[PDB]
RNA sequence: CUCGAUGUUGGAUCAGGACAUCCCGAUGGUGCAGCCGCUAUUAAAGGUUCGUUUGUUCAACGAUUAAAGUCCUACGUGAUCU
RNA sequence: CCCAUAGUAGGCCUAAAAGCAGCCACCAAUUAAGAAAGCGUUCAAGCUCAACACCCACUACCUAAAAAAUCCCAAACAUAUAA
């Protein structure tokens, strides 16, 4: 097996991959784009 | 086939005292 | 009016519930009379039996 | 009527007597005899030392973990000293000299036969550490170019920063976490062992919180 | 299909669960006499009886526990008072 | 190393917003949980396998009633990721000896004491 | 062409696995159940 | 993986394939005047010698050639040979 | 985009140093133009930039590839109400 610190980006366990996907930053989206208002 | 070296650290085989 | 201004599906307008309640009673009465007058031949049924 | 604005003044600023970066030795003056374990945790996770500005206003900020050998120090010194203005600029090292011994086995030998002899020394660096700090009677625009050139040549992700840009970086990350609209965050799930997730996570992830993977730092992770 | 919808109406997610479709007798004698109860329905009836009885046992045990602790606290408070009484002080205060 | 997980106590402190979302009353806590296993114990540490047995949750999708007390909750927290916890609701009160045999546990968590299998005349 | 060295899902070089939309929804669905479990264990 | 056997160098024979092009084709740049070169892009249809010594692969040398390319194919190929 | 005169080749050192090898100063003419930011000249010339005038450029200020050997490799599809 490979050590916890590697030169390459180590592949993640699939469950961890899913965790990352589900916890991504979602920015606050305004109802009306601010450029479309006075 | 290259001829290798040996470890210079002996001893250190004591078991746990419990 | 553009290709995406409105949804692709057509607009559906359902009947007025009051008017439809009267239409439903007429349909039920018509089918009921067919039973009373025996205007049916062979019948089939879907029965739940043994799971 | 093009509108001029007041130019910043550096009258109070004072340039040290030795402005240029000093020479960094390949190995410590007294050679280390005891061979040490690999200890890869020394480049893992957030840095706790040399994270803040001291004397200068500009620096190179580490965005990953890595080891700096003597070759890197020479690149940094020669590039910065050649490019800097000694009269108006000064540079200091924010990293110690190579001190961690790296062993190597002789070429062609099999596995076993004891640990290898010490070959060279390295300086461990963690993400978030200032590597070189510059100051003097100059603006960030003046030093950003050659500082960015040096940062690109480092064995880890790095970027030239200033007191202003560094603080804005931190404020932006705090704002993203506060205004994040995702109800689920790595910290909440991991610390509560939701889904039994800790069976695929390291104990370090309770404090890394999904921002660090091996030696790599993910700045866009909240 | 429809499991989530059934749950929203207070029904079992699976239509094979509780309800008239499953529990009602499958058949009866043509004359009118009812059929002996189905074996699966008898098992379900017994299963539900044990669950209800456990619900009553767990509840009663929890009530008795709360009443026992409430009686222990009441006694403890009463005991403190009795210890206060003693002989009358004398000396400088008299 | 993978070990048992200590859950911070703050995880089990409900906020006012939580009470609105789920509809529980902090001043009138429910007496009994309805607990159902919804996740296998395969590929889980042995200590989690053993608690599932202790709680009578060996068979999945089979509701079990348990007392809502600290000791029981301590076990439930170890296996919280394997189960669904809902409060037992008693809209017509506790079953009596007369209606012991006519109870049904609905999917809403309400234990009804009459089960007629008839439509509502209302 | 396009071989994965050694065995597909082990070792240093692996076949990349991607997270589908429904895989995400499955995980979120169970996160909601556990979040509610937290609540009912608080009283 | 194979030791109840997957015959082990170089050569002969026949070659299949890659292009990171030795020659031939088409282009950009040049410290490209021209003649010769250097470097890069594109091109794998076709082609890519004979000898002295050495078992040699290589290497040296002689005489040539538009050029005497780099590699993979169980260091291609012994139920085809040596 | 547009446009550039002048104390003056500031002194110093230097065979020569004229904004632009080095050292010191970095003041001033014209409404406006650094004792000069980048090229260039043996030294000069010569071409730009920061100026004025003109006047809505009404700038993004996050980066960025690919090559192997028998023959690519499911077929396909941006549009009908989350199941
Ligand atoms: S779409 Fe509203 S300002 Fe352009
Ligand atoms: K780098
Ligand atoms: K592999
Ligand atoms: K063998
Ligand atoms: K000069
Ligand atoms: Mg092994
Ligand atoms: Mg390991
Ligand atoms: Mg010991
Ligand atoms: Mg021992
Ligand atoms: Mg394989
Ligand atoms: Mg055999
Ligand atoms: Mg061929
Ligand atoms: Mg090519
Ligand atoms: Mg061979
Ligand atoms: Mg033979
Ligand atoms: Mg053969
Ligand atoms: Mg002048
Ligand atoms: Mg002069
Ligand atoms: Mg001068
Ligand atoms: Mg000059
Ligand atoms: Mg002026
Ligand atoms: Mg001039
Ligand atoms: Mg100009």
């Amino acid at each position: 097996g490979s050590k916890a610190v590697t030169r390459h980006r180590r592949v993640m366990h699939f469950q961890r991959q899913k965790l990352m996907a589900v916890t991504e930053y979602i920015p606050p989206k305004p109802a009306i784009h601010p450029s479309c208002l006075p | 086939k290259k001829s290798g070296g040996s470890s210079k650290n002996l001893g250190g085989k004591s078991s746990g005292r419990r | 009016k553009t290709s995406l201004s409105s949804p692709p599906w057509p607009e559906v307008v359902l009947p007025d519930p009051v008017e439809e309640t009267r239409h439903h009673a007429e349909v039920v009465k018509k089918v009921n009379e067919m039973i009373v007058t025996g205007q049916y031949g062979r019948l089939f049924a879907v029965v739940h039996f043994a799971s | 009527v093009k509108t001029l604005l007041p130019v910043p003044s550096f009258e109070d600023v004072s340039i040290p007597e030795k402005p240029k970066l000093r020479f960094i030795e390949r190995a410590p003056l007294v050679p280390k005899v005891r061979r040490e374990p690999k200890n890869l945790s020394d480049i893992r996770g957030p840095s706790t030392e040399a994270t803040e500005f001291t004397e200068g206003n500009f620096a190179i900020l580490a965005l990953g973990g890595g080891y700096l050998h003597w070759g890197h120090f020479e690149m940094m010194r020669l590039t910065i000293n050649r490019s800097m203005d000694p009269k108006n600029m000064f540079a200091i090292w924010r990293v110690p000299a190579p001190f961690k011994p790296i062993t190597r086995k002789s070429v062609g030998h099999r596995m076993g036969g004891g640990k290898g002899a010490i070959d060279h020394y390295v300086t461990p660096v963690k993400a978030g550490r200032l590597v070189v700090e510059m100051g003097g009677r100059c603006e960030f625009e003046e030093v950003q170019g050659f500082l960015d050139q040096v940062a690109h040549k480092l064995p880890f992700a790095a970027k030239a920063v200033s007191r202003g840009t560094l603080e804005k970086m931190r404020k932006d990350q705090e704002e993203r976490e506060r205004n994040n609209q995702n109800p689920w965050t790595f910290e909440r799930i991991a610390t509560a062992n939701m889904l039994g997730i800790r069976k695929v996570l390291s104990p370090y992830d309770l404090t890394h919180k999904g921002k660090y993977w091996g030696k790599f730092y993910m700045p866009k992770r909240v | 299909a429809g499991g989530q919808w059934r749950l929203q109406q207070g029904l079992a997610a699976n239509p094979s669960g509780y309800g008239p479709l499953t529990e009602l007798p499958d058949w009866s004698y043509a004359d009118g006499r009812p059929a002996p109860p189905m074996k699966g329905q008898l098992r379900r009836k017994a299963e539900r009886e044990t669950f209800a009885r456990r619900v009553v046992l767990l509840s009663q045990e929890m009530d008795a526990g709360l009443q026992a602790w409430q009686l222990r606290q009441q006694k403890l408070q009463e005991e403190q008072r009795k210890q206060e009484n003693a002989l009358k002080p004398k000396g400088a205060s008299l | 190393k993978f070990t048992r997980s200590r859950i911070p106590e703050k995880v089990f402190q409900a906020s006012p917003e939580d009470h609105e979302k789920y509809g529980g009353d902090p001043q009138n806590p429910h007496k009994l949980h309805i607990v159902t296993r919804i996740k296998s114990t395969r590929r889980r540490p042995y200590w989690e396998k053993d608690i599932i047995k202790m709680l009578g949750l060996e068979k999945a999708h089979t509701p079990q009633v348990h007392k809502n007390i600290p000791s029981v909750n301590a076990k439930l927290k170890v296996v919280k990721h394997l189960i669904r916890i809902k409060p037992l609701k008693l809209p017509q009160g506790l079953p009596a000896e007369e209606n012991m045999s006519n109870t049904c546990l609905k999917s809403t968590g309400e234990l009804v004491v009459q089960w007629h299998l008839k439509p509502v005349e209302q | 062409r396009g071989r994965i060295p050694g065995r597909q899902w082990i070792g240093k070089h692996r076949r990349p696995r991607f997270v589908s939309l429904r895989a995400k929804q499955n995980m979120i669905r169970r996160l909601e159940i556990e979040a509610e479990n937290h609540y009912w264990l608080s009283m």
